[PDB]
């Protein structure tokens, strides 16, 4: 059961490294802003786990309950990890990291949950360029 | 008082499960080693419910790999999780 829960743990460690690496000066003006827009999405992922821990203090939490609670964070950190690896693997700086985000906005168009996250990251990364 | 030595059809949940393993052993004797149908025990009710409800999530368990009629009742919901 914890093997099913651990993908959101693996899709968190590959996001914090991307923001820690692409906040360096050599990565231009826009890949700075792409690692900028993901950290407000890191904030909510932490807030859920602290609230679950304080709930766990009262003993009113189960392993099945936790696996029910973290279902949106498993999706949102996965889209951030997909964008993180797609910018890292194909070296994307400036306008090239502005094309790939516009492609993922067309990939997710009918979900309207992963679209809004991706469309938020496009408008935030398009500010310096 | 000296009560009516539990009439069979009312006295179960231990005496009926004792009784199931009795007819199982009788059929095994009428076969003579060529049947050998064990495991007439184990375990409980609620944890088996969390177990079978877990099978719907794809999960592996103690009796899910990858009386005695609960195997048929369990197959009807095992093949759902497959």
């Amino acid at each position: 059961l914890v093997h099913r829960i651990l993908p959101v743990a693996a899709s968190y460690s590959a996001v914090t490294r991307f923001i820690e690496e692409k906040s360096s000066f050599e990565y231009g003006q826009v890949n700075h802003a792409l690692a900028a827009a993901m950290r407000t999405l890191v904030k909510e992922h932490l807030i859920l786990v602290s609230q679950l821990e304080q709930l766990h203090r009262q003993g009113l939490l189960s392993l099945q309950k936790l696996w029910f609670y973290i279902q949106p964070a498993m999706r949102t950190m996965d889209i951030l990890a997909s964008l993180a690896t797609s910018v890292d693997k194909g070296e994307c700086l400036g306008g090239s990291t502005l094309s790939l985000l516009h492609d993922r906005s067309f990939s997710y168009t009918g979900d309207s949950q992963a679209q809004e996250l991706c469309l938020y990251l496009t408008k935030a990364a398009s500010a310096p360029y | 008082g000296h009560r009516e030595e539990p009439y069979l059809t009312e006295a179960g949940r231990d005496a009926f499960d004792k009784f199931c393993r009795l007819h199982q052993g009788e059929l095994q004797l009428l076969a003579g080693g060529v049947l050998q149908a064990p495991q007439p025990v184990l375990v409980k009710e609620c944890e088996l419910v969390k177990d079978v409800l877990n099978v719907l999530i794809g999960v592996v368990s103690a009796t899910f790999s990858l009386p005695e009629s609960i195997s048929s009742l369990l197959s009807e919901v095992a093949e759902y999780g497959t």
